[PDB]
């Protein structure tokens, strides 16, 4: 499954996150990606040997816009993190 | 040009833009 | 957890609010579905050469083999033999499907009716006695046709 | 005989992909500029070597003299030794402790005590062009890594890419190299004089644990280490 937020087991490699297409092609002999401080960045397909990049489903914080309760009720939320165009 | 460049870990833009800062 | 402003008020914990911003909680999407993936393997162990062949190891010549380095799914076999005794200990059908281990014995003979029960853990007879010895302990599972 | 050993018998440790980075690594590894044991594959009668923690065994030759190598703790029945056979169709791996002489005879066509084999292998046969092997066997798993480059040793980088992860779990602590010879007479014992043969050496040392620092390029391939 692609393009979604999916708990994937690559061959006893356990994660979570989305799925994409890749533009790095490994070595023959290389199963894993591994970027800087140590998080896996990528990983090949066992049954059709096509390189999947993983990258984590959105998160952030919600902040609140209020212009005080003594005047109005309304309320805005911002989402800091993310681009809920595609919540 | 002379200077330049998670886990729950964010980093917040600043207020004031750099081109505002020019202006 | 009615609504943004109620947050607001329990992180404040106060029930006027001034105006600003406020960071009331954190967010995360959903796992909306669990894949597993598994290879394109497809080495079998060669099952077909042991359970056909057009003759079989007599008794006193009692045929062993070995099954090494493959894929060996035990459910290839399930398929012809109406096993007289399929009889197997301590492993069970299913778990093995699951198990893995350095090799697999499977030794062939052909013995009389009568005989088939001698050839089984802790049976004395003249098969079991001069011709071949299942040892006490056994983890394995005889089938015969 | 002695020579020194430039940058070479690196390998890739964990199969993993990085591209453009530095990552430093604690393994058996060949010290930099470490000499190396050379031996010349015509005549001196072949010495046993010890396996102590791994082996880095380089070959240059021409006519394809040495096709194998032995592994195990002694020749003899009671220990389950390892066999390695090249050939020009395939290359065949066995591990029943196939029973040797005072020294292992000289690839009349069997010649061994009773057999228990419980493990064996096939596949395509590792084919001026110096050959470099490292063997390993730390947990319970032999590896083989190797690297076949066009042309004593250069100074030139290399890394070496892993071949083979063999699951067999015997201890081996001795091994030997195996030669082949057409129309060879097969005795128990000979001299060190030997029978004139092609030319041909190999170079033999031995890994320590140390730490390394490697680069990897935007391609995935290592192109440089640093000693620590």
């Amino acid at each position: 499954v692609k393009n979604k937020c999916v708990n994937f087991n690559f061959n006893g490699l356990t994660g979570t996150g989305v799925l994409t297409e890749s533009n790095k092609k490994f070595l023959p002999f290389q199963q894993f990606g591994r970027d800087i401080a140590d998080t896996t960045d990528a990983v090949r397909d066992p049954q059709t040997l096509e390189i999947l990049d993983i990258t984590p489903c959105s998160f952030g914080g919600v902040s609140v816009i209020t212009p005080g309760t003594n005047t109005s009720n309304q309320v805005a939320v911002l989402y800091q993190g993310v681009n809920c165009t595609e919540v | 040009n002379k200077v330049t460049l998670f886990n729950g870990l964010t980093v917040l833009p600043p207020l004031l833009t750099d081109e505002m800062i020019a202006q | 957890a009615l609504d943004p402003l109620s947050e607001t008020k329990c992180t404040l914990k106060s029930f006027t609010v001034e105006k600003g911003i406020y960071q009331t909680s954190n967010f995360r999407v959903q796992p909306t579905e669990s894949i597993v993936r598994f290879p394109n393997i497809t080495n079998l162990c060669p099952f077909d050469e042991v359970f056909n062949a057009t003759r079989f190891a007599s008794v006193y010549a009692w045929n062993r083999k070995r099954i090494s380095n493959c894929v060996a799914d035990y459910s290839v076999l399930y398929n012809f033999a109406p096993f007289f005794a399929f009889k197997c200990y301590g492993v069970s059908p299913t778990k093995l499907n699951d198990l893995c281990f350095t090799n697999v014995y499977a030794d062939s003979f052909v013995i009389r009716g009568n005989e088939v029960s001698q050839i089984a853990p802790g049976q004395t007879g003249n098969i079991a006695d001069y011709n071949y010895k299942l040892p006490d302990d056994f983890t394995g599972c005889v089938i015969a046709w | 005989a002695y020579t020194n050993s430039f940058t070479r018998g690196v390998y890739y440790p964990d199969k993993v992909f990085r591209s453009s980075v530095l990552h430093s690594t604690q393994d058996l590894f060949l010290p930099f500029f470490s000499n190396v044991t050379w031996f010349h594959a015509i005549h001196v009668d072949n010495p046993v070597l010890p396996f102590n923690d791994g082996v880095y065994f380089a070959s240059t030759e021409k006519s394809n003299i040495i096709r194998g190598w032995i592994f195990g703790t002694t020749l003899d029945s009671k220990t389950q030794s390892l066999l390695i056979v090249n050939n020009a169709t395939n290359v065949v791996i066995k591990v029943c402790e196939f029973q040797f002489c005072n020294d292992p005879f000289l690839d009349f066509r069997v010649y061994s005590s009773a057999n228990n084999c419980t493990f064996e292998y096939v596949s395509q046969p590792f084919l001026k062009n110096l050959r470099e092997f490292v063997f390993k066997n730390i947990d319970g798993y032999f590896k083989i890594y190797s690297k076949h480059t066009p042309i004593d040793l250069p100074q030139g980088f290399s890394a070496l890419e892993p071949l083979v992860d063999l699951p067999i779990g015997i201890n081996i602590t001795r091994f030997q190299t195996l030669l082949a010879l057409h129309r060879s007479y097969l005795t128990p014992g000979d001299s060190s004089s030997g029978w004139t043969a092609g030319a041909a050496a190999y170079y033999v040392g031995y890994l320590q644990p140390r730490t390394f620092l490697l680069k990897y390029n935007e391609n995935g391939t290592i192109t440089d280490a640093v000693d620590c």
